[PDB]
Parts: structure tokens; sequence; C-alpha cells
RNA sequence: GCCGUUUAGGCGACGGAAGUUUGAGGCAAUAACAGGUCUGUGAUGCCCUUAGAUGUUCUGGGCCGCACGCGCGCUACACUGAUGUAUUCAACGAGUAUAUAGCCUUGGCCGACAGGCCCGGGUAAUCUUGGGAAAUUUCAUCGUGAUGGGGAUAGAUCAUUGCAAUUGUUGGUCUUCAACGAGGAAUGCCUAGUAAGCGCGAGUCAUCAGCUCGCGUUGACUACGUCCCUGCC
């Protein structure tokens, strides 16, 4: 088929994460941490970017509309309800958190419940299980 | 000629070698030519029943394994046709026939029970050989890029030859060994 | 040949040269969520084929041309699947009745399929000419 | 104001509204086809209410 | 560990074009396994050979797909 | 600079109530639409009592409650309430990051598990 | 004669409903009135299935027990009078005879 | 027809819907067990308590608590597959007090979903429901990578049931993406429409089914024996 570029790349350094070049690029964007498989899908949808291509095949123009679309999916008009940060209790912003930025987020918000002495809170400092489970026999 | 399998392949030209294993491979006799390997037939309620049933639905029932495929007979026939097409393509013989020589070619015919050596009948011969025969190909399939009917067709094609590349021939082997070692 | 009705060719064809021609006819508006939506709730992924939205219309007034009084839950179950919960055992689920009602009305908008009295859909004179004269278009 | 207090919990709904038609009781109650009866109760009365045992 | 490539080097095309057409049986298994490519690029390869007119079809099908030489 | 949602504290406190619903998550705004019964509100007069006739900026004096499925509002962030568990009424002054959760979120109701014998 | 009489027929036992339905067929038939029926609905079957345990301890054995309900339409065309005057021999204990006017 | 004392019966064969007393149940002796149940019973003897109650009711909590051990299960470990199209076959059963309306809900509209709104049908072979079940089938993608296998855990958020959802009722949306690559010693169930796979219905029920009791769909392997083990006689 396809043969080859010789501008494929085989690790493209994405979002400060690795991304496989030698993997079709929506499944290749679940490589960062915040984009799932239909985020990515959007993001490649609205990116008009092919995805019958391989992370590699792209140029570097491909993916800087890609970043466009996942670090503004609002104005490429990703409507609200498809965001994994909806209604942030501090801004009250809709947005789409991505990389070490969920990882921060869940810190904070594990923290405003850990200060007001919340029960959930008080779960997650314990290290037990936080949604209700039993904690009997599994879980061990 | 009127009746064939998948309507492409034909019976009459079908030689079964072995004289003990005749009357329980159902492939010669006109009453054993059927177009497809799916019958629902009842060939349990006596105990010689399953010789009179046609020896390629007898294959084609060994491929509903395990409990994941059980049940699953029109994806079993699928891949019988999709093997006896590739038999004919790396064989150019008819697929009928390298599927009774493979199952002639890989039927123990002694075994040790108890540790007495015993001699096998000819309908546990070739239930032996059809299950050595969809166990190999099923375990050749196992995580890997091969399809079962590809690796059916290729342990199919290595057991009629005779070759120990099949995995059938080389547990035959074994099989019939132990019962020389302790005869 | 020709004198092919619909309930003489193969559906799997039928659909196929149907979807080509409503896309080819150019009546059919689609919606801005054509991209992001999916067909069921139980669906993990959007479709795969960018011209979904003709295949599902050609579908379904193949059905409203085969049977009458199809409402919007009718084609909910019809296009519902089987949905995978996880560690639960699966079950059944409906798929979604704003893709089935905008389609249907798209097709109303084209003198396809109309309303009837008794509930549902019916099959227009002119929808039923049409999938006729596609019917036998379609190579046996 | 004790009538208000007393009582005042809602038996709309509950296992605790519904009791055996024959004894009050609230467990193992079948509410098919509006027996209202508790399983002990409706074994003992079945043959009374018309349930023939076939299979 | 596959280390199966996803897109051809200008001689394994030439290997593709030249020495695939001699095999007997055209399967995207085998020609996964022989040149080292992934199954998609397998395929894709097949379709092309089938494009160029180097190869026959004697069976397609969603599960497996059946291909042989012309020559 | 407490905030929830982009408001401040101010603003939350002077804000009108049918807009605090729609700052408060689903489960606060099915509460509040499908009408708070009299122990809810009741329990809010009374705070305001506490608050007002608290004498200076000192904290207002405890209210108990055995109201544990009540929304915090932010009427009530002077507010020192305490919340019975089923044995006790444990004291909580009530802090503005705590606007929207129920007051049995901050209120233990057993007390965690520290495993002895194996037995 | 002129209207048209539903008589719908229901019980818990086969032979009273049958022999109830055939004295009304052939009343309707000495009368000369025409008679669509009987006409059986399929029957229902009640079921209800629980545990012969008083208690929990033991094999969980199930009792299955129903009731099986069976319905006759008798569909004659008449006045009321004739129909009140054959629906008024004995009717067996447990079939419930109702009559209904239609156009 | 053969075997069988040529009996009683067995095997095979034709015919036959059926030849395995046709299949599956229900019922089911004598005598027992200090078997379970006083927490089914306005069945109960005796004992305890009986107004500051072991009565009753209301509020709140618990029965869910978690270093760990065991049992029944569900979901998997993948290509005989996952995903996204196309496509089209069941059966058992269940359903309302009409009050604006209660249960099962059709149809239309709004909504990405969740759900909501609006006209109605049905006390039912009449309406929901010809029950528009899945597995399966078809095409395409993935390509042996814990991977588009798996979906535990977790964050944010939106709806619904309810008087009330926190210790997440549940259902959605986006995100997070654990063990697990077939399981040691052991041990369970099963001989035909059976095992296994797949889904549906009912009971429980305001809401909650990974459970039970039924149902159908797809549909095998192996044996037609023995007392080796286990138990009973
Ligand atoms: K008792
Ligand atoms: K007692
Ligand atoms: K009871
Ligand atoms: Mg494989
Ligand atoms: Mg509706
Ligand atoms: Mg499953
Ligand atoms: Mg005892
Ligand atoms: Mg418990
Ligand atoms: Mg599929
Ligand atoms: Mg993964
Ligand atoms: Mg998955
Ligand atoms: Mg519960
Ligand atoms: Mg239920
Ligand atoms: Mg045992
Ligand atoms: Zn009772």
């Amino acid at each position: 088929s396809l043969i080859a570029g010789e501008e494929f790349q085989h690790i493209l350094r994405v979002l400060n994460t690795n991304v496989d070049g030698k993997q079709k690029i929506m499944f290749a964007l679940t490589s960062i941490k915040g984009v799932g498989r239909r985020f990515s899908n959007i993001v490649c949808k609205k990116a008009d970017i092919d995805m019958n291509k391989r992370a590699g095949e792209l140029s570097a123009e491909e993916m800087d509309r890609l970043m466009a679309v996942v670090h503004n999916p609002r104005q490429f008009k990703v409507p609200d309800w498809f965001l994994n940060r909806k209604k942030d209790y501090k801004d009250g912003r809709f947005s789409q958190v991505v990389s070490n930025a969920v990882d921060m987020k869940l810190r904070d918000d594990l923290e405003r419940l850990k200060k007001i002495r919340n029960h959930r809170g008080l779960r997650h400092y314990w290290g037990v299980r936080v949604r209700g489970q039993h904690t009997k026999t599994t879980g061990r | 000629g009127d009746v064939k399998l998948f309507n492409r392949w034909t019976f009459e030209d079908v030689q079964v070698s072995d004289i003990s294993l005749n009357d329980y491979l159902a492939v010669t006799s006109m009453k054993h030519y059927t177009f497809l390997p799916h019958s629902a037939g009842r060939y349990s309620a006596k105990r010689f029943r399953k010789a009179q049933c046609p020896i390629i639905e007898r294959l084609t029932n060994s491929l509903m394994m395990h409990g994941r495929n059980n049940g699953k007979k029109i994806m079993a026939v699928r891949i019988i046709k999709h093997t006896m097409e590739i038999i004919h393509l790396l064989t150019d013989a008819n697929p009928i026939q390298i599927i009774v020589d493979a199952i002639i070619n890989s039927g123990p015919r002694e075994d040790a029970t108890r540790r007495q050596a015993v001699d096998i009948s000819p309908l546990r011969r070739v239930n032996q050989a059809i299950y050595l025969l969809t166990t190999g190909a099923r375990e050749s399939a196992f995580r890997n890029v091969k399809t079962i009917a590809e690796c059916l067709a290729d342990e199919l094609i290595n057991a009629a030859k005779g070759s120990s590349n099949s995995y059938a021939i080389k547990k035959k082997d074994e099989i019939e060994r132990v019962a020389k070692a302790n005869r | 040949s020709t004198a092919r009705t619909v309930k003489d060719v193969n559906p799997h064809e039928f659909v196929k040269a149907y979807s080509a021609h409503l896309k080819r006819s150019g009546k059919m508006e689609l919606p801005e969520w054509v991209d992001i939506v999916k067909t069921a709730r139980f669906k993990e992924l959007p479709p795969s084929d960018a011209d979904w939205y003709y295949i599902r219309a050609a579908s379904m007034a193949r059905k409203i041309y085969l049977r009458q009084g199809i409402g919007i839950g009718g084609f909910q179950k019809i296009y519902g699947g089987r949905q995978r919960n996880g560690s639960r055992p699966p079950h059944f689920c409906k798929s979604s009745g704003a893709v089935s009602r905008n389609i249907l009305q798209e097709l109303q908008k084209m003198g396809i399929i109309d309303v009837d009295p008794k509930g549902g859909r019916l099959i227009t004179s002119q929808g039923r000419r049409d999938l006729d004269q596609v019917a036998g278009t379609v190579p046996a | 104001g004790h009538s208000n207090v007393w009582n005042s919990h809602p038996k709309n709904y509950g296992a605790g509204s519904r009791v055996c038609r024959v004894c009050g009781n609230s467990h193992g109650l079948i509410r098919k086809y509006g027996l209202m009866c508790c399983r002990q109760c409706f074994r003992s009365d079945a043959k009374d209410i018309g349930f023939i045992k076939y299979r | 560990k596959v280390n199966n490539a996803v897109l051809f080097d200008q001689a394994t095309y030439d290997k593709l074009l030249t020495e695939v057409p001699k095999y007997k049986q055209i399967t995207p298994s085998v020609l996964s396994e022989r040149l080292r490519i992934n199954g998609s690029l397998a395929r894709r390869a097949i379709k092309d050979l089938m494009e160029r007119g180097l190869i026959r079809m004697v069976s397609i099908h969603s599960s497996q797909q059946i291909f042989t030489r012309a020559t | 600079k407490f905030s929830y949602r982009g408001v401040d504290l101010d603003a939350l406190l002077d804000m009108s109530t049918e807009d605090l619903v729609q700052l408060f998550p689903a489960r606060p705004r099915r509460r509040f639409s499908r009408g708070l019964k009299r122990k809810p509100m009741a329990l809010v007069k009374k705070l305001r009592k506490a608050k007002s006739e608290a004498p200076a900026g000192e904290k207002p004096e405890q209210v108990r409650t055995h109201l544990r499925n009540m929304i915090i509002m932010p009427e009530m962030i002077g507010s020192v309430v305490g919340i019975y568990n089923g044995k006790c009424f444990n004291q909580v002054e009530i802090k503005p990051e705590m606007i929207g959760h129920y007051l049995a979120e901050f209120s233990l109701s057993y007390k965690p598990v520290k495993h002895g014998r194996p037995g | 004669v002129q209207h048209r009489i539903r008589i719908t027929l229901s019980s818990k036992s086969v032979k009273n409903l049958e022999k109830v339905c055939s004295d009304l067929v052939k009343g309707a038939k000495e009368k000369q009135l025409k008679v669509k029926g009987p006409v059986r609905m399929p029957t229902k079957v009640l079921n209800i299935t629980t545990r012969k345990s008083p208690c929990g301890e033991g094999t969980n054995t199930w009792d299955r027990f129903e009731m099986r309900v069976h319905k006759r339409v008798i569909d004659l065309v008449s006045s009321p009078d004739v129909v009140k005057q054959i629906t008024s021999i004995t009717i067996e204990p447990g079939v419930e005879v109702e009559v209904t006017i239609s156009d």
C-alpha cells in the first residue's frame, strides 16, 4: 500500500507525552492523559485529520491543528457535555483537562475534601473505598 | 456427482485406505454424501450411531470449543469451508481426501490403560484423530495472527502427509510409544 | 435485471446503493451533531463511516418500505443492541431517539416517508417509487 | 402535639407498609395478582385460594 | 514480541511486488509472518496487488481473505 | 478568596436564591426544586438568630440538630452547627468550601476501624 | 333478531365451563338463532412459585402453584330478551357468565 | 431376526410423530433425626418483662463498617476476538383507583444522552406486543502489542425514584485505565435438544438483579460400562 515517508517519526513528543508513530492517530492521541478514545476521535474530526493515517505519517502543521483543538475544544465547537472538567468549582468554566493537569486537579479536589473533613475526603485519606462499596471481602 | 460438499467438492473419488477405519468414517457410501457439514442429527441416542455421521460434520463439531465457541456451528462450518479452500489451494487435490488421510494418519492404534498396552477400537481411533487434529489447530490459532482456518489447513495438510510437524502426529507418536515402553 | 422491487434485492447492497442515491440527491441537510453523537448510549464510539447518516437514512427508508407504522421508539428498539456493563451481565439497550427523529424528518422533507394518522410513519408513493427504481439498478 | 408525631412517618411505600392479610407479618409477602399473603400463609391457603400443583 | 512494521520500505515494496506473486496461498497472515508487516499493511498490500493485477482471489470473507497467484 | 463557580463570597451571600440553585450541583438543585420541608427552613431560621444574637465577633452559640440531609447554604458560613450522628452531636464551624454538601458528610456516624487480633 | 350479543364465559375448570358452553350453544341452536362459538381464548396460567420451607433451612425446594383461567366467547345476533332467557339456566359454580350488547 | 432356561427380558432392524416404561415433572411407603423453624402464624406450654415497658411510636444511627480466612457467583484474560456499520429470527410471562394522573406503555414533539412535554390505547389472543432479544450473520477497522483485550478504581458533572440519595439508590456524559496472558493442592456439575454459550420474562420492587424461579435461541464432545474411589443397600 502506502510505502513510507522520510518524515515518518516513530516517537513524537506530544503534550509532555510520548506518542507512538506506528499507531493510528486517533488511538495514538489517547496516550496523553485527559484524552480518551472518544475525545481523541472528536479532536481528529474537528481538526480535519485523516483517521486512516498513522501518527508518524502526519506533518508538523497537522499536529499543530490537533493541539489547537485539544487546548480549546470550545472554539472548535466541541459541546460542553463533552468535557472532563464541567463547571469547575472555583472557576465555573468548562474546560478539557489534559496531561499532568489531570493529576493536579485530582490532588486539589482531594485536598479540598481533606481540609473540610468531608466523609469522602477522609475515606481518601484512610486509603479505603470512597464510593460506598463493601470492604469486608474485596479490595484486599 | 449431484451431492458435493459446499456444492464445490466431489465425494465419489474419495479412497478410504484403511479397511479397519472404513465403517467409522462416513465418506464413501452415497448415503453419507451431504451438501453441508450441518445436519442437526440425532447421532447420540445409540452407542454406534455417531459412526454413521458424516466425517466432515464430526470434524466441524470439534471446532465448537472452548465454551466461548460452544454452540457456534455456523462459524465452525465457515471455518471448515475456508479450510477446505486453502487445502485445495496448497495441495491441488480434493480436500475431502486430504481430510480422510489426515484422520487416518492421526488416530492412535494402541494405548496403555490401567500399564498394559491395549489396542484402540476403530471408533475411538477416529474420535482421537479428530480430537487431536482440532486441538492442535486450536492451540496453533490461540494468541496468533494466523486464522483458525489457516491453522486447521496446515495441521490437516501435515497430518495427511504423515509429517511429524503436525501436533496430532507428534501426539499420536507419544501415545503409541508409551504403549511400547509399557508393553 | 430491472422490474425488481426492494423485496427482491440483497439488503446489504440495496442499502449501500440507496445511501449513495440519497447523498447524490443533495436534498439531505445534516445536523451539526453528525460527527459528535453516538447512535446509542451503549455504543462507545461514534459511527466510523463518514456517510453513516445516509446509510442509516437508507436503512430506515427500507424499513418503512417493508413495514408501516414504525415510531421513534420502535426505531430506537430496532437499532438498539447489547450493552456491556463492565463487571455486570449484558442486557438489551435502545438507540438514540434524536438521530431517528431527525433522519425521519429529513426523509419527510423529501416526500419519501410521510406520517400516518394511525401512528408512526408510512411510505409515500414517491418514496415507494424511488426505492423500487433504485432496486432495479442493484446488480444481482 | 403528639398526634402529628405519632405514626408521622409516611407509609406510602416500603415493606413496613404492606402486611400479610392473614397474619400481618411483613416478610416473604406475595404481592402478585393482589394476593397479599405471606409465603407461609399462601402455602397453607393455596388450595382454598385455588392454586393447584401439577408440576 | 512482534516487531511487525506498519509501512513498507522501498525494498520491501519491491519484494512484495516480485516474490509475493510467486506465493501459492496469499492471505494477510502469511504476508504478515513473512514480510514482517502489520495485518493492516498486509490487507492493504493485498488490495494493491489486486489492483495491479498480480494476484487472483479465491475467496473473500470478513474473517478470512484468501488470495492466490494468477501466474 | 473562596469562589464557588467564579463568584465571590460577598456576591454569593447577596446573590438571589434562584440563581444560587443554578450554581449548586444537580442533587441540591433537585432538592430545592422539590421544595424544602419545614424542619430545613426552621434550622436556618434558628441559625440566623444564632448569628444575629451572637454577642460580637465570636462564634455563634452551637445549634444542635438531627438534620443530616440538609444542603449547606452560603447563608450559614458563620454558623456553628452540631449534627447528631446517632449517638452525639459533633460541633462543626461551617466553612465556605462546604457549600452544597450535606451536614452528614461532616459528622462521622462510625469509628475508623483499627484492626486488632486476627481472632 | 337485531343486536349483537357477546357472552364471555370464564372459569377455573374445563368440564363445567365446556358443559355450560354446550348448554348455551344448544339453546341458541334450538331457538334458530345463529351462534358463532364457542371460541376458546388462550388459557391464562397464573403461576406462584415459593420456597416450601417455612424457614431458611434445608434443600431450597420450590413448589409451583398454578391457576388456569379458561375463557370462552359466544357471539349471537339477537335481542336482549332471548339472551337473558337463554342465560338463565343453571350456570354451574365457578363459571362467570357475562353478557354484553353490541351494535 | 438374534440372544436369553428359548421364560421373564435384552440387543439389532423395518415401519412409525414417537421404540431410552417417548421426554420432563407433580404426587410419593414404614420407621426415624432431641435436623430447622417460638424471627410466618390472633399455633403454642412454661419462664421473663409490662408504664422510667423487652409494648408502641417518632427522630437519628447501624444491620453495608475492614490487617484477614472461606462459600455461591459475575466479568475477563482476546483475532473461533474487540469495535463501528448493515441485517433479522423466540418463548415464558406482566400490566391501571382514572382521580389532570396511579400500572404496562403506543404515537407526536424537544433533547447528544439522561430525560422531559403533549395527545391517547389497554382490566387485555383486542393496547403495550406479530413482544422489533442476544448470541449469531455481513462488511469494514484493528493486527498479537495488557493492544481498539479487561474494566476495577477514581474525578468532574447532569438527570430520575423518593419525605429524604451522605456511607456514592440508580441512570447518563467526559475523563481516569488496576489485576488478570487461562490459574497450585484440591474439587463441582453433566449422557441430547443435554452440557456450554446467548439473551428475555417474572418474583423481590417507589427506586436498586452480578440472586433465584421460569423461558426460548444456538447447540456439541464423550460413554452406552464398572465397582477403582466416594457413598448407600
Ligand atoms: K414457627
Ligand atoms: K414461645
Ligand atoms: K412471612
Ligand atoms: Mg489466531
Ligand atoms: Mg415515547
Ligand atoms: Mg457473556
Ligand atoms: Mg437441636
Ligand atoms: Mg446482611
Ligand atoms: Mg458486531
Ligand atoms: Mg488497554
Ligand atoms: Mg473494551
Ligand atoms: Mg438496597
Ligand atoms: Mg426486576
Ligand atoms: Mg463428589
Ligand atoms: Zn402470613
